[PDB]
Order: structure tokens, then C-alpha cells, then sequence
């Protein structure tokens, strides 16, 4: 029942292959559903539910909004060049903003900006003031809090518009969002110098949260385990592994344990 | 939908 | 000054792999900054066919992430690699797929 809508903007002075001058990706509960860049200059879908939105010339309009705003990203890129006394070259401007619905129905909002891969300025919409990270950021704090309008305008969107679209988005993608897909689990064995390296792999689970652990005759082995980060598949599902180094006679005491929302009780797997 | 008002730095 | 952060890289199959069975080969490149990057999928050092690129993402620390995937039917002789070139690297780096079988 909690949900998220976030937009990620990347803007750079010098394009490069696969890096346009400006790109924007919208995510629903972490899965892409809307894309735009300054080469195609067109808002395009990234999820199937977006295809039955019911707004008619919504795509034409939001495309135009984006086309118009990449002017302002180019300006802010030069402002930031001169404010930080850099040369002309490669610089990078980044933005993440959006809203959350928590399980009690309350709302959160965020608007964060990043220059050169470092924090720059963040909205604290509770106080309608910006937290600056910098001498250079302190200016934009003072210019934004002088004019008076942006903080509350962005607080408005975050608390109203954003949330209004979130709920509509959740009900179009109800079926994708609530589907569940079990993991296929396989345990692999490889010993070299009298050390058996057991590798447990969980493929294709949705949703993303997972527990994977290792059991030695039924007792967790939390320090002898290293696990990878949950990483994405191409079809919206996820992937994780967990290895353990153990000794080849201690082989039939070893179980991988996979707790996932898709299974009522944890699965157990051996090699 | 994206927020229309973008600010300048 | 600017961020300069090299990527870390995980290679993995969509499914548990079996010799001669059609599958999907994933390369997940994360942690880099700036966004400029080259990511190549190689079969025994040959460019693979049908390589697709997910829209790049970034997270809380602004470092970027990318998924790059391509269909593949592995065998026991074939060596599958992901070759990543990024300015925080002194030089391109390979990361090998380690089979399930």
C-alpha cells in the first residue's frame, strides 16, 4: 500500500554517446514509466500501463513542457560554471524530486539538486526553505528565499499535484505493481584449495525485497556469508546471490534459505 | 506528471 | 573538484544457466560519475548481437547505474565478458560471467 513517484534529471554540458544534454526518467515504485531526452525531444512510455492513461493530448503537452524547460537547465549549467569559477568542459547537473505515500496515508516530498556529483541544494518543504550545502549553494538559497515563490510552489506540487497523479498511476498499474514472481534458486559448488565455495543464486523475483542466507545444519552463518546487492533483470524482476566458503566434507549440512513475498514459507536449497 | 515550475540557479 | 568514481560491475544470467539453453546475459554497471561510459558485451572477445541498454539511473549519492543485456546460449568453452571503459579507470576493465551449470 505505500507508493512512490520520482523524476530523475541528468543534464551535462558536453554530451557523449548514450549521454544526451538532458534526460529525465520518471519512476513508479522504482520502475521506469516515462522517458524524455534532448535528442528525441519527446516524452515516451517505459511501462505498459502508461498506455491506458485516459488523458488525450497529455503526451503532446508534457512533451512541450519538457522541451521548454531544457532551456532553463542550460542556463543553470552556465550559472553554476561561473559561480564555481570552472573552465568550459564537462560538468554535470542532477535533480531528483517527487512524492511518497506512506502506509498511514501521510505524504512525503523531496526535491534534491546535485552539481559535479556533489550535494548542492535540497528543499525542506516543511519550512518552505532550502538547505544549501555550499558557499556557492548559499546564494541560490538566498535568491530563492528572496523572490518567495519557488519553495511554496514546489511544496504545492509535491503535496497536491504529485500525489494526485501518484494515486491515478497506482490504479492504472495495479496489476503490474501487485503481481508476484517467485525466484528460481540454484546452489553451485566450486572447491579449489580444500575450500568449497558455495554460491546460492536467486533469479527473477518480484517484488524487490528478498532475504537470502546460509544455514549450517539449520543455524544461520551470518559472518561467513557475503552477498551481492539486489540487481535488476531486463523484465522488471530482480537478482541476488550469496556465497559461502566451507570445507568439502561439511557439504551436506549446508542450505540456502530464500524468504520472499512470493512464497508463503521460505524455500530451502542445497547443492 | 512533472512539475511545471522549474527554478533558476 | 568534480566527482571521479569508477564503476563496480556484476555479470549474471536471467535464469540458472544450462548448456545450449537460450538465456539472457546481464551486466549491471554501477557507482560511476561522471555519466560518460562505454559498456560492451563480448562473446569470447567478439561483440555480441542484440545488446540492449536500459535507461541509465542514479541514486542518493548521484553515482549512476546501467543495465546492459543481450540474449545468449552459453556452452562450456564460451567465455562471456562485460568490458567497461570509464575515465575513473586507468584503462578498460573486463568482468567475466562465472557459470552456473
Amino acid at each position: 500500500e505505500p507508493h512512490s513517484v520520482r523524476y530523475f534529471h541528468t543534464a551535462v554540458s558536453e554530451p557523449s554517446p548514450g549521454v544526451p544534454q538532458f534526460v529525465s526518467v520518471g519512476y513508479l515504485d522504482g520502475e521506469a514509466f516515462v522517458y524524455y531526452d534532448s535528442e528525441t525531444r519527446r516524452k515516451e512510455p517505459r511501462a505498459d500501463w502508461t498506455s491506458a492513461i485516459d488523458d488525450q493530448q497529455y503526451w503532446e503537452r508534457i512533451t512541450r513542457i519538457s522541451q521548454n524547460n531544457e532551456q532553463i537547465y542550460r542556463v543553470n549549467l552556465e550559472t553554476l560554471r561561473e559561480r564555481y569559477n570552472q573552465s568550459r568542459g564537462s560538468h554535470t547537473w542532477q535533480r531528483m524530486y517527487g512524492c511518497d505515500l506512506l502506509e498511514d496515508g501521510s505524504i512525503r516530498g523531496f526535491d534534491q539538486y546535485g552539481y559535479e556529483g556533489r550535494d548542492f541544494i535540497a528543499l525542506d518543504k516543511d519550512t518552505r526553505t532550502f538547505t544549501a550545502a555550499d558557499a556557492g549553494a548559499q546564494i541560490t538559497k538566498r535568491k530563492w528565499e528572496e523572490e518567495g515563490t519557488f519553495a511554496e510552489t514546489m511544496k504545492f506540487y509535491l503535496e497536491n499535484t504529485c500525489i494526485e497523479w501518484l494515486r491515478k498511476y497506482v490504479s492504472y498499474g495495479k496489476d503490474v505493481l501487485e503481481r508476484r514472481e517467485r525466484p528460481e534458486v540454484r546452489v553451485s559448488g566450486m572447491e579449489a584449495d580444500k575450500i568449497l565455495t558455495l554460491s546460492c543464486r536467486a533469479h527473477g523475483f518480484y517484488p524487490r525485497p528478498i532475504s537470502i542466507s546460509w544455514l549450517k545444519d539449520g543455524v544461520v552463518q551470518e559472518q561467513e556469508t557475503q552477498r551481492g546487492s539486489t540487481v535488476p533483470n531486463s523484465d522488471g524482476t530482480y537478482h541476488i546471490w550469496a556465497t559461502i566458503d566451507v570445507l568439502p566434507g561439511d557439504r551436506d549440512k549446508y542450505q540456502c534459505r530464500v524468504e520472499h513475498a512470493s512464497l508463503p514459507q521460505p524455500g530451502l536449497f542445497s547443492w | 506528471a512533472e512539475a511545471i515550475i522549474v527554478a533558476m540557479v | 573538484g568534480q566527482a571521479k568514481a569508477a564503476p563496480k560491475v556484476q555479470v549474471y544470467s536471467r535464469h540458472p544457466a544450462t548448456a545450449g539453453t537460450e538465456n539472457i546475459l546481464n551486466c549491471y554497471v554501477e557507482g560511476f560519475h561522471p555519466p560518460k561510459i562505454d559498456i560492451a558485451l563480448l562473446k569470447n572477445g567478439e561483440p555480441m548481437k542484440d545488446v540492449k541498454y536500459n535507461d541509465m539511473s542514479f541514486g542518493d549519492d548521484w553515482t549512476f547505474q546501467r543495465l546492459v543485456y543481450a540474449p545468449f546460449t552459453p556452452t562450456k568453452s564460451d567465455v562471456y565478458t562485460c568490458r567497461v571503459d570509464h575515465e575513473a579507470f586507468t584503462e578498460p576493465q573486463s568482468f567475466r560471467w562465472e557459470p552456473d551449470f
